[PDB]
Order: structure tokens, then sequence, then C-alpha cells
RNA sequence: CCGACUAGGGAUCGGGUGGUGUUUUUUUAAU
């Protein structure tokens, strides 16, 4: 499996089982940015990067507000004009959740990406 | 030393105790400050104890 | 500068003159020399800018003697300068009691009396010369540095010339004895 | 599958009781290698008796780099060499007695494992291409 | 029963497996022994895997076993 | 209970103390 | 103590020269 | 914010947002002093404020570890308490304008409430599934543990009679406890 | 004596006097001290103004320098009371460089963990954990370690011991 | 009743660490 996918799988089903903390290993910059944007929108609480010298561990604390993480496995390019279409086709509803993209300006959600007018490849979603 | 006790003329207020010590680092100083604050705050709630 | 202006112009207190001057004479034992050098500079400023200045000069003179007998002694030169600028600016009875303490102040007391013989009435000067002559006749290595300082300050010269080739015939003390004997030959 | 490996400490320093020299360790390393031990044996002897924890920490670099920079390079990597000699030991067992079908099966497994990392080492070109396992 | 993942207690962190801790690390150590023949300090691993010898006076100091190595009956050790 | 039956000095920690890992400004 | 009479560059070079010797 | 309230009929009006205090980092908890125009906000660091000045009067933080919750005392109103995400419970005093003493527990304190009838006792509600009744004058031991929850306790509160507490947790249930017992009197 | 071919500052003259006095107290040591030559003696202030002497080493010699760091730091604090005495080397990369700067900047007292807590406001708290070796001396110099590392790198990190405080 | 899935509980097999009692036992090896 991937390295973002099993981290998001742990952070998904741990919250489904109703835990208040996940430990996810290993940890990359893209995982830090994904948890960064989802705590910017308020889906997880704090999280902490314990640096062992191998790859890093994250302890996320998460309350109740998430209900699905994911990754879109072909990292196809989206456009600023088709951000609205891709959110319509993969989100649950109209203003429900965020598609998260790797852009020129880094990892951002879809509405921040179209706010500062930059497209990029898709990464994953959260709602 | 400065208190070698020379012959009898002692009309001055020369050297004795109460000099300035080397000051503690400010973490340890604020630690002792908040310990003193702890003891006086405990003495403030022990009046509700009755 | 701000603390000096506080000591000048503020109608003082119940006792803050004598209290903060107790702190003045006690703060030269602050165990960093970069700390007690500012105390020495405040002593310099308070003797640049009286009646009770005689008692303040007695306190500052005992304190400057104890700071001349310091640990690092890069500030003992500043204490010697402070003792000089307090003794040369003193009064009659103040310098008379200072000469009494100069004749008072074992081997550390001999080094203190050598520093006092370097410091300072021509009758008191001749009494200090007689005490230095008795010390040069009773001629460790602190007494040798005191005798080199006395030979730089200078019958008594005859006894010192009689002891100069004896002391010549610790290598910094040897260099000081060579300088004293060269001055004696000159 | 079991989890039984070694747990490298978080520190990367000499342990502050290691009063030996950073060069006498290298001299002991090249002495043991020239008297003829594999680098894993150098590491375990150095760890057990002359208590260097690990020599990538205490010396500059790892000990196969120390041996290659001091002239004692291996003909073939230690993994491939040990798997090669295990395969030829099973092959001589099989020529001795020919009803050991289980040992034939283990020979197929060992030969597959030979080809895997021989392919890896060949594409890295540690060992030259046109290398065959005889 | 229930435990915080980060900030775990030392009493439980010293009980669980050396890989299963928060940041892993060895529970082995090094200890210096003195040979009873010639009293010469040699430092030896705990899980020492080989029969180490005092290189001055060749006496066997430890014997390899499955886990820790055991020291040979007259030896004096000190953990460092 | 088994571990206490064997080992020598196992302190009886209270339930009311079993959840404090530490305290600044120690008590005498 | 353990073994090796092989596996090193200098060791197999010396045994190839030993084959050259005889 | 101000609210138009129909409780007295004495009078007869510009309801919302009379002022906007502003910090540089986020906030996480708030509680108001019960006199003297003062409140305190916890967050990246705990600040004290008053409703006249648009900036914090004082920063009262033990270390550089953030603060998750805050409660002022109800009598002896100048004693604050706070929960930091390093599993820490810190007491502050506002005479000395300083922290007072902290303890570190095993897991994270979600909430505090002070006893309104005993003025030095408080109850913490934390992530191992129970509540702890603590004396301010001796934080070396809890003077009760209220145990019956099965997931992380999210919030606690005292009865205004000071005789029982209510305690809602992450298992979707609340529990009421007599203060001298230590097990739940009732589950809703 | 220990400066390069530029003008030595008075701090360099004073610590060079400390080293020639330690060479005056030689013969208990046996030529372990000769090539111990500086690059610069920088001062770094703290929140209280109480500066810290960073002694620079070009690092072919920092190994033997911190082999006997603990004795000459105590002699150097005997010569300069109250002043913190730290040692330091000189510099892709720069993550390894700041790592080695931190590892040398702290005394040989063994960082045992690097946390970074990501808050909900978007802040981060970077934290280093120092373990056990003379904690009554380590907790005094925690904030001066913090101050000199912030001066060297810009990154503001927090030093803590896994103890009470 | 399936998996990408949380915790456990008792018993058992192989290894390891620690404890400190009984069977063991001693200056022949270790066990
Ligand atoms: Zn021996």
């Amino acid at each position: 499996s991937s390295v973002l996918a099993d981290a998001l799988n742990a952070i998904n089903n741990a919250e489904k089982t109703g835990k208040r903390q996940v430990l996810l290993r290993p940890s990359s910059k893209v995982i830090i940015k994904f948890l960064q944007v989802m705590q910017k929108h308020g889906y997880i609480g704090e999280f902490e990067y314990i640096d062992d010298h191998r790859s890093g561990k994250i302890v996320v604390q998460l309350n109740g507000r998430l209900n699905k993480c994911g990754v879109i496995s072909p990292r196809f390019n989206v456009k600023i004009g088709d951000i609205e279409k891709w959110t319509a086709n993969l989100l649950p509803a109209r203003q429900f959740g965020y598609v998260i993209l790797t852009t020129s300006a880094g990892i951002m959600d879809h509405e921040e990406a179209r706010r500062k007018h930059v497209s990029g490849k898709i990464l994953g979603f959260v709602y | 030393i400065d208190d070698r006790q020379v012959i009898e003329n002692a009309n001055l207020l020369k050297g004795k105790s109460s000099t300035y010590e080397v000051p503690l680092p400010q973490r340890i100083q604020q630690r002792h400050d908040r310990k003193a604050a702890y003891e006086i705050s405990r003495q403030e709630v022990s009046k509700w104890n009755d | 500068s701000v603390y000096y202006q506080f000591l000048m112009e503020y109608d003082q207190s119940k006792g803050r003159l004598e209290k903060q001057f107790k702190f003045m004479v006690d703060n030269l034992q602050y165990p960093t020399e970069s700390g007690r050098q500012s105390v020495m500079e405040l002593i310099n400023l308070i003797i640049t800018k009286p009646a009770l200045l005689s008692k303040l000069s007695s306190s500052f003179f005992l304190a400057l003697v104890n700071v001349s007998f310091n640990d690092d002694a890069p500030r003992c030169r500043e204490m010697a300068s402070v003792l000089i600028s307090t003794m040369l600016p003193k009064l009659e009875n103040k310098d008379l009691e200072i000469v009494e303490k100069y004749i008072a102040a074992d081997n550390a007391s001999f080094l203190n009396l050598g520093l006092r013989t370097y410091k300072v009435s021509i009758g008191f000067e001749h009494t200090i010369e007689l005490d230095e002559l008795a010390i040069k006749r009773i001629r460790f290595s602190s007494y040798m540095e005191a005798t080199e300082s006395v030979y730089k300050h200078g019958w008594d010269g005859i006894i010192t010339c009689l002891l100069y080739p004896h002391s010549w015939v610790a290598n910094l003390v040897h260099q000081l004895i060579a300088n004293k004997d060269k001055l004696e030959i000159s | 599958k079991g989890i039984s490996s070694s747990a490298i400490p978080y520190s990367r320093n000499a342990p502050a009781w290691f009063k030996l020299s950073s060069e006498s360790v290298i001299e002991q390393i090249v002495k043991y290698a020239r008297k003829g031990l594999t680098p894993s044996q150098i590491g375990v002897l150095l760890r057990d008796a002359h208590g260097v924890t690990q020599a990538r920490v205490i010396t500059g670099n790892k000990i196969m780099r120390i041996l290659k920079s001091n002239g004692l390079a291996p003909e073939i990597p230690e993994d491939l060499y040990y798997l090669i000699k295990k395969a030829v030991s099973v092959r001589k067992h099989l020529e001795r007695n020919r009803k050991d079908k289980d040992a034939k099966f283990r020979l197929i497994l060992i030969e597959s494992r030979i080809h895997r990392l021989a392919r890896y080492y060949r594409t890295v070109a540690v060992l030259p291409p046109n290398w065959k396992y005889e | 029963l229930v435990q915080d993942l980060l900030h775990p207690t030392a009493a439980s962190e010293a009980r669980k497996h050396k890989l299963k801790t928060l940041v892993q690390g060895p529970r082995s150590y090094f200890l210096d022994v003195k040979c009873p023949g010639c009293l010469n300090i040699t430092t030896v691993f705990s899980h020492a895997q080989t029969a180490v010898t005092c290189e001055s006076c060749s006496t066997i100091l430890c014997t390899p076993t499955g886990g820790k190595a055991k020291l040979s009956e007259g030896t004096s050790f000190r953990r460092k | 209970a088994n571990e206490r039956r064997t080992r020598k000095d196992m302190p009886y920690i209270s339930e009311r103390k079993k959840q404090i890992v530490g305290t600044v400004h120690k008590y005498e | 103590k353990k073994a090796k009479k092989d596996f090193y560059r200098f060791q197999v070079r010396e045994r190839k020269k030993q084959e050259i010797n005889q | 914010w101000s609210i138009n309230v129909d409780d007295y009929s004495n009078k007869n009006n510009e309801e919302g947002l009379i002022r906007t205090f502003d910090g540089e980092s986020a906030f996480q908890g708030i509680d108001s002093h019960r006199e003297n125009s003062t409140f305190a906000t916890g967050g990246a660091k705990i600040h004290l404020w008053d409703v006249n000045r648009l900036k914090p009067v004082s920063d009262l933080s033990w270390g550089a570890d953030n603060i998750t919750s805050l409660k002022f005392n109800q009598n002896e109103t100048d004693i604050l308490a706070s929960t930091g995400s390093d599993n820490s419970i810190v007491l502050y005093d506002l005479r000395t304008n300083s922290p007072t003493q902290k303890i570190v527990q095993t897991m994270r304190t979600n909430a505090i409430c002070w006893n309104p009838m005993e003025a030095f006792n408080f109850v913490t509600a934390n992530e191992d599934h129970n509540a702890y009744y603590y004396d301010m004058r001796n934080l070396s031991r809890s003077l009760n543990v209220f145990k019956d929850h099965v997931s992380a306790v999210m919030d606690v509160d005292f009865s205004p009679t000071g005789d029982e507490i209510v305690t809602g947790s992450y298992d979707k249930s609340i529990r009421i406890y007599k203060t001298n017992h230590g097990h739940s009197r009732e589950i809703y | 004596a220990k400066i390069l071919s530029q003008a030595p500052t008075e701090l360099e003259l004073q610590v060079a006097q400390a080293f020639v006095e330690l060479e005056n107290s030689s013969p208990e040591l046996k030529a372990e001290l000769r090539p111990l030559q500086f690059k610069s003696i920088r001062e770094i202030d703290v929140a209280g103004g109480k500066k810290a002497l960073a002694i620079f080493v070009p690092v072919p010699s920092l190994a033997g320098f911190h082999k006997v760091q603990t004795k000459l730091t105590r002699e150097l604090e005997k010569k300069f009371q109250d002043r913190h005495v730290i040692f330091l080397a000189e510099r892709r990369t720069l993550t390894a460089v700041h790592d080695k700067i931190l590892e040398d900047l702290v005394f040989p007292t063994e960082i045992v963990g690097k946390r970074v807590r990501y808050l909900v406001g978007g802040n981060k708290i970077q934290k280093v954990l120092l373990d056990s070796k003379d904690v009554q001396q380590i907790d005094y110099k925690l904030e001066s370690f913090q101050a000199v590392y912030n001066k060297l790198t810009g990154k503001q990190i927090v030093f803590e011991i896994p103890s009470e405080t």
C-alpha cells in the first residue's frame, strides 16, 4: 500500500472505532501537510511528530468531526475551472468537505487553491 | 580581611553582611517566585477552611 | 548614570544615604570582577562629587584595601587608583587616621603596609620610611615584592643597597630585584 | 514473520565511556579482516570484546567502507557469498543422497533467493554483469 | 488499562518490548569485567554472543547463551 | 496479587495517588 | 577465529596465485 | 456581545458586537472573573484581559506549552486554573499575577470546575475515564476519584449546592455523582 | 597564540591567557593540548542579559576538545564566574548542519528526543529532550541553550528534561 | 458472515528478561 493511504486508513478507522488518539507510522512531509490542512479546517485536534531517527511517528488527537479521509490514487491534474466539477463529482454535497491538492504553492484544499488562483494535481479528500 | 579588627576606632559603617548574590537564572528565579506565591495563596484559602 | 542621579537629587529617605552606602562598600565582594568594577566606578564618581566624605573615605579606604587584596587583581590596580584619588583628596584628620591604619596594616599585613608605604605629612612619611627600613632590615616573596615596591619608592638606602646584592646573589621576583639593583646603581 | 531485530539507540555519539581511539578501532578492524573474518564477524567481535557499540557511530563510516578504503574489499558481497555456499552445501548433500525431496525443495528456494539479490547487485553493478552462479 | 500514547509512563515504557516503545532503543548494556588471573579491565557486551577472553591473560570471561551471556564464576563486573 | 506474593518491596500505592506523575513545589 | 579462506579480494587473489604456483 | 433581554419591564437597542479583542495566535478557552471587568483566555499561551483595554494585561504562562482549558474560581475569585496539553494542571494567582503550582498527570485534563461551596476544591475531568477531586492546598493526592465512565470524560460541573457533580463523557452518556462517593449516582 | 591572522578580541586574549595558564599547569597532561586553536570567541546574550561565550573550533580537533571539555570549562568558569561557557564547530544539507550545531551546542548530555507539536492555530512548538546527566546543572542552562541556538540558527526551540521541570 | 478491522480473557508450545523460594547441590565441565 501507499504511505499516505495507510496513515489515512488508520486515522479513519481509529475514529470510526471511537478512539481519541491515533499513532501513525511512518511520517512524511505530505502527511504533515495533509494533517495540517485538515486541522486548519477543524477535523483533527493537535498532533505531534515524535522524531525517532528512522522516519517519524505522529500522534494525532481527534475528537469527532471527521468521517472519511482518502487519497485519489492517480494524481491527475485538475484545473481552476474544473475544481468545482471535481468537488461536485467526489464530495458528498455542494459545500461539504474539501478536496486537497498538491499545487505549485504546496498542499492546499480546493477552495484555498481557487481562492489564490492556482491549480495542481489532486491528492485526497476530507469531509 | 576587611574585618581584621585593627586598634580601637570603630565609628564607621564599613563592610558586613547583605551584599548582592550572583542572581539565579530566570527560570529558577521565577520558580522560587511562584513557590512563594504558592505558599501565600495557600495561606489565603486556609481562611475559607474554617 | 540613572542611579547616580537618584543619589543626587531626590530628598533622600529616612536612611537611604547610609543604607545604600553600606551597599556601596559591601558590593565590591560581588564575585565577578566585571560586576565589582562598576562598584569601583561608582566609588570614583561619588568621590569626584565634603564633611561626611571623610567617613565615606574611611569606609572606601578600608574597602579599597580589601579590594586591593582581591582575587584576580586586574581590578586591584583600579583599587590602588581609587585609594590614591581618595587619599590625595582627603582632609587632615582623615589622612591622619588613614596614616594610623597605614601603620597598622602578618605577611599579608606586610604586603598591605607596603601598599600603604606606596600610598602615603612629611613626618608620617618619615615614619613610614622608618617602618620600611625596619622591614628592609628584616628582609615569602610577598615580602620580596613589598621590598621591591619600597626600593621603587626610594642609612635606609645604605641597608637596602647592602641587601640588594645579597638578594640578587620567582624569576619575576629576580627581575624585580635586578630592576631595583639597577636603580640603586644609577 | 517475527519481529526480532536490533534496536539502534537514538544517540549517534560515542557513549562517553568509550575511551579508546577512533583510529585504533580501524587498526583492529583491518587486523581482523586481514586475518580473515567477514564484516559481520568484525562487527560482532568488536562489539563484544573491545566495546565499540557500532563503528558507523564511533569511527567515521561503516566498516565495509573502512575495509574498501583500507584495501580489504570482498570478492563478492557477504550476503551473496553466504547464500552461495549454503546452496553449494545443499547441492553436495543432494549428490550424496538423492532421495531428499525436501532438500531439493529448499535448494529451489535458496536458488531463487540467490537470483533475487544477484539481480539487485548486478543492476547496481557491485559485481560485474555476466555473473552466473556457475 | 488505558494509556496516553505520547507522554507514556516510565513504568509501562520499561515493561513493553524494546521495539514497541515510543522511540525504540536497546535494553542491552556494556559492563566492564576484571579477569581473576590478571586483574585487567575489559569491557564486554551483555548479550555477548561469543566467549570473550582477557587479552592479557587468556581466561574465558563470559560464555555465550541464548540471551545474556553469563560471566565465569570468579569474575567481577561493573555496569557502565 | 501474584506478583505481590512473590516480590519483596511492592509499595501499596493509593488509587487517589495512582494518577499523578509529578508535582512542582514538593510537599513536606 | 571463526573462518574464512575465501571471499576477500586479496584472499582469492592469493589462492589464484596458489593455483598458478601449483 | 450584548443581548436584548425581556426580564424586567422598566424601560421603553444595538445588540451585537460591542468590541473585538484581538490576539496574534488562536484561543482555546475563556473564563471571566466574577468581578473587576477581567477575563482570561487560554490558547497558544494564557493571557489575562480586561474589557477596557484592547490588548492583554499580562501573559501568565508557566512554560512554552499551550493551554487547553480555563476556569476562574467562584469564591476567592482571584485564583485561576488551567489545563495544558502536556497533561498538566496549573493554578494561577492574580494577587501575585503569576502561576502558583502545577501537577502533571498521566493523561490530559479536559476540564476543571471549582467547588462553589468549598473554594479550594476543584474537580478535573480527564482522558482516562474518570474525574479527580483535588484540594488546592495539597495536589499530591486527589481526595476523590469518580470512576464509572467508559470513555474520555469531556466536561464536568458542580451543583451550586456543592454536593454533587455532573460529568459528560465521550461515550455518549452523562453521569451524576455524589461528591463523597466516587461512583455514579445516575446515568443519562 | 590561538587566534587566526586577524585581530584577536579581548575575549580571545583572556581565554588564550586561560589556555596558557592551563599549559602552565601542564605536566599532569602530556601534550594533549598543543593544537587546540580557536576560530572566534563570540558572545551571545540571553533574556536576562547574562551572555554566553561560544568558543569556536574548526573541527579537526573538536573530538579531543570535548574529550577534556569538562575540566577546562570548570577552569574557565573559575576564571570567568557566572558566564556560561559553550563550545561549537563551524559548518544538500543544513538540516544536518543545524542538527550537528545543536548536538555540539548542548553539552555531552545526550538529547533523547525531538518533538514538534502542531497546534490548532497553525503554530508549531519544537522541543528537544535532555535526559539525566546532572539535571541540577542542566536546568539552569536550559534557557541559555535555547538562546544560543536561536542566535545561531534562528529556529526557536524549547529545551526540556523528562522530569518535573 | 466476510475484511483493509479494535481491544481483550483463560489455557498451551518455543525463546528471552527480571524476581526470590522450593526441589537441586559440593573444587571435574557446563547444564
Ligand atoms: Zn587476566
